[PDB]
């Protein structure tokens, strides 16, 4: 268990506040665990304290036992939930379906598909002309940002991607030696 | 309760998305013999 | 099945054991995940050196280093050619100096100017198509048929002395 | 609410407005339902 | 998502039997032999020459038996008809052309057999 | 450098062959057809590998062979591989007897 | 606590923000539900 | 692919239609409507021969109009993505090849069409050559591409190709 306490070491310092955290160092020692003993010694308020707990008992990351004296033993399966949740939204946010360079009309601020200035493509002029007004249409730019917010987070999820990754390798490590 | 619904056997308050997600996994089939026609 | 991991879309090789890896010109790495992210995304751009790919050239191999890769397709494509036994030649040290051009060319093929290199293959491949490059076409295919036929004879008798060793027992 | 749990908020004012929520949108489709004290704009009056 | 590389069709192609470039010109004409008779009727449409126009000026065969034949040639082949009409308009001359024309016949039979077809179909075409 | 390249080529076709997970008996032409086929070696260069890893382990003067004890018993297992036949047997098993939990996919020439 | 008490403590500077750790925090949807870990598995099979 | 294909179609006719020669007025009302004058759904309406039968006229409560439901075979062209065509050129420019089959418009991106055959504006005919005009593909030029996605739209189809694939060019 000395590994997830290790790893828990991290998951404190990588994602859980002070506030948090204080209270996550307190639960590192797994062999007894009061409710009034935690309360006096962290000397936090005990409605924020009972917020904390409460908290923590969502992430079932404690266990409370009926001793009326109460334990706090490790239940959380978030860490690779979580990196999983990350794996996802890193594969489908992300990904861009094409290049979609829609002509659009800087005038009106309309949007085109290649096909919409297709058959507006004006045989006279060698370029393509927007529907209503005969102004030259642009590139998508603004119009249908589905790469434009892509692009912003495919860079931004490809880093959270390398250290979630390292995480994972580390989780990995930890999973496989338990069986 | 009102607008809340407990659940005791431990007296927990049922929330929209645990429910959802039950829901979200009953095949098409006893959700048909229990009337609700899946389609 | 456990390399440092895919490139671009990390996530095949370091879950699934259960892929291969694909090569281009310059020679690299792309899995198929990258094959189809990347197809999708410009179809024959290199993920890092961005070398001009011809025609989209890959090929999809089992192995983790990729001068390895280069070697085993640039040596078969160059021993479909230069296919001069023993037999065809007069010495025994003709032929080992035939084996070490054959060497030479694959190393000039690796790094070397083309350009001298397929001189001689243009005067080499055309002396030699003439007579003995096809001939040797036949040879080995006749040998490829002999050798699956030998096996399939090892397996018949094989299966053959299980079931007389069965038969005998409960006979 | 979009931005209170945007942030990380006590995880306690989540209740009271999630309440308010479900009261809201349950308002607007029938209001006749006993107890839920009705919701009122001008001179008294309930909604419809 | 609806490609003939991968041979997707609507289920509504299952009678849905096809023709090439020289049947369409054959009864092109009969249309307009239609135009010759029967009077008192305005005129044509326009996509009635358009196509006429393109597909007459571009022929894949001579005349009738000579794809008369070609029907008969692919009629003792394990094909699917898709398969004939993609090549009877396509005219190819090397093998693997043809399999480079064709995302889905490499692997049914060897190379020549097409190629020898491509051989039967460039020794009927009469070039000028 | 061309040595090298025998011996990553020989490496690496039975590390490919050794992936198979059933018990497989061959006998070792059997072996040296499908070498000679899928990965291009022949019989006498096959034969030779002993003496090379020898003269080449030899010529780089290199100090503490404890470190290539495995090389050499691969390079010694390519000779019998191309010498013996009809009398021997090479059989594959992806798994022993005491070796539960546990990839021990071993090579009995 | 603003007036009640404060506490003075040790929590190291190896602390690593990361990116838009709050956002992916608000989206554990499944929460307590469970099969959760079976889902998991199948994703990255 | 031109498809010989069965479907159906109903016509309103007015009352001041009826009496002698009340069928064939049908017919004459079936080809202009549906002929000539091409959908999206099951692609290009050229050519119709026969007409197989034509059902019961029902009359609808008041309006007057009564509809009679007809089945017709009519020759179809309906093209897919994938396929292989030879086309004419109608435009050059430098964003890329114009090409028509038949009714139906098709595009050539630049990107799409080999680096040998340069875009020449300089030439009064704008048009697509190799460096040594070994070929020049310019205006009314007769081209093989490759269909790599498909348009209909009310009653006008298009298409988009590229030269890159191999046994390209001029046909
Ligand atoms: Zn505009
Ligand atoms: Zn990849």
């Amino acid at each position: 268990p000395a590994a997830l306490k290790r790893l828990a070491k991290y998951v404190i310092r990588g994602f859980y506040g002070i506030e948090h955290a204080l209270a996550l160092d307190i639960l590192i020692r797994n062999s007894c665990v009061k409710e009034e003993d935690m309360l006096e010694l962290l000397k936090f308020d005990r409605k924020q304290l009972r917020s904390v707990l409460n908290n923590l008992k969502g992430d079932k990351f404690i266990k409370c036992r009926m001793r009326y004296f109460i334990n706090y033993r490790t239940l959380v399966n978030v860490v690779k939930y979580k990196l999983d949740h990350m794996r996802r939204r890193i594969e489908t946010d992300e990904r861009d379906s094409t290049n979609r360079a829609s002509f659009k009309c800087p005038v009106c601020s309309s949007t085109f598909t290649d096909l919409e200035a297709n058959q507006l493509f004006d045989p006279m002029t060698g370029t393509f002309r927007c529907t209503f007004c005969h102004t030259e249409v642009e590139e998508d730019e603004s119009a249908m940002p589905k790469k434009d917010a892509r692009t912003l987070l495919a860079r931004f999820n490809e880093q959270i991607e390398p250290i979630y990754a390292l995480l994972r390798e580390t989780e990995d490590v930890n999973l496989a030696y338990e069986i | 309760s009102g607008l809340e619904l407990y659940a005791e056997w431990k007296k927990i308050l049922l929330s929209p998305e645990r429910v959802h997600e039950i829901f979200k996994r009953i095949s098409d089939e006893e959700c048909f013999v229990l009337g609700m026609e899946p389609r | 099945m456990d390399d440092q991991g895919c490139p671009r879309c990390k996530t095949t090789k370091y879950r699934n054991p259960s892929l291969k890896l694909m090569v281009n010109v310059c020679g690299h790495t792309l899995c198929e995940s990258c094959v189809d992210l990347l197809f999708v995304r410009g179809a024959g751009n290199c993920p890092e050196c961005g070398t001009p790919l011809r025609k989209s050239n890959f090929r999809v191999q089992l192995f983790e280093d990729p001068t390895v890769d280069k070697e085993v397709e640039i040596r078969k494509k160059v021993l479909k050619i230069y296919n001069k036994r023993e037999e065809d030649f007069p010495s025994l040290r003709e032929y080992n100096d035939f084996l070490e051009e054959v060497e030479e060319i694959v190393f000039n093929l690796t790094n070397n100017v083309d350009l001298d290199n397929t001189k001689k293959k243009m005067e080499i491949y055309q002396k030699e198509n003439k007579d003995v490059i096809q001939k040797n076409k036949l040879k080995l295919t006749r040998e490829q048929e002999e050798l699956e036929e030998a096996l399939e004879v090892e397996r018949q008798e094989n299966e053959q002395r299980r079931l007389f060793i069965q038969k005998e027992e409960q006979l | 609410l979009r931005r209170n749990e945007q942030n990380g908020a006590a995880a306690h004012v989540i209740a009271e407005d999630v309440k308010l929520l479900q009261f809201h949108v349950a308002t607007m489709v029938d209001n006749e339902l006993p107890g839920l004290p009705r919701a009122m704009q001008k001179s008294g009056r309930p909604l419809k | 998502e609806e490609d003939a590389s991968q041979l997707i069709f609507p289920k509504e192609f299952e009678t849905a039997e096809t023709l090439l470039n020289s049947e369409v010109h054959m009864l092109l004409e009969h249309r307009k032999q239609q135009n010759e008779s029967a009077e008192d009727e305005q005129e044509l449409s326009e996509v009635f020459m358009k196509t006429l126009n393109y597909t007459a000026r571009f022929s894949r065969f001579k005349n009738r038996e000579t794809i008369a034949s070609v029907r008969s040639l692919l009629l003792q082949k394990k094909l699917h008809k898709f398969e004939l009409a993609c090549l009877a308009n396509l005219c190819p001359e090397t093998a693997e052309e043809s399999k480079a024309l064709i995302p889905s016949l490499e692997g049914r039979f060897e190379d020549e057999e097409l190629q020898q077809i491509l051989d039967d179909i460039q020794t009927k075409r009469s070039f000028q | 450098e061309h040595f090298l390249g025998f011996l990553r080529r020989l490496l690496e076709y039975v590390k490919w062959r050794l992936r198979v997970q059933h018990v497989v008996q061959e006998s070792p032409p059997a072996f040296l057809s499908g070498l000679a086929q899928r990965v291009c070696i022949q019989r006498k260069p096959l034969r030779f590998c002993a003496e090379r890893l020898r003269s080449l382990l030899h010529t780089l003067e290199i100090t503490d062979l404890a470190d290539f004890s495995p090389l050499t018993l691969l390079a010694n297992f390519a000779t019998l591989v191309s010498t013996y036949a009809k009398g021997f047997t090479i059989i594959i098993e992806p798994f022993d007897d005491r070796t539960p939990t546990i990839a021990n996919p071993i090579l009995h020439f | 606590p603003d007036k009640k008490k404060i506490l003075f403590f040790n929590d190291k500077s190896c602390q690593f923000s990361v990116d838009e750790e709050f956002q992916k925090l608000w989206r554990s949807v499944t929460v307590d539900s469970m099969d959760e870990e079976k889902i998991e598995e199948y994703l990255k099979r | 692919m031109f498809y010989h294909i069965s479907l159906e179609h109903e016509i309103l006719l007015h009352p001041r239609y009826f009496g002698p020669n009340l069928l064939n007025t049908v017919k004459q009302k079936l080809f202009t409507e549906v002929e000539g004058t091409c959908t999206g759904k099951y692609g290009f309406v050229i050519a119709v021969t026969t007409i197989d039968n034509i059902g019961a006229g029902v009359i609808q409560p008041g309006r007057g109009f009564v509809l009679y439901p007809v089945k017709y075979k009519a020759i179809v062209f309906r093209p897919f993505k994938g396929e292989v065509v030879d086309a004419v050129v109608t435009q050059v420019n430098k964003v890329g090849l114009f090409t028509e089959i038949g009714p139906m418009s098709c595009f050539i991106s630049r990107h799409s069409i080999p680096s040998e055959m340069e875009f020449d504006p300089n030439s009064n005919p704008p048009c697509y050559k190799t460096m040594d005009e070994d070929i020049v593909i310019q205006q009314d030029d007769e081209i093989r591409l490759k269909i790599v996605g498909t348009r209909v739209d009310k009653n006008d189809i298009f298409a988009i190709g590229s030269l890159m694939d191999d046994y390209l060019g001029l046909v």
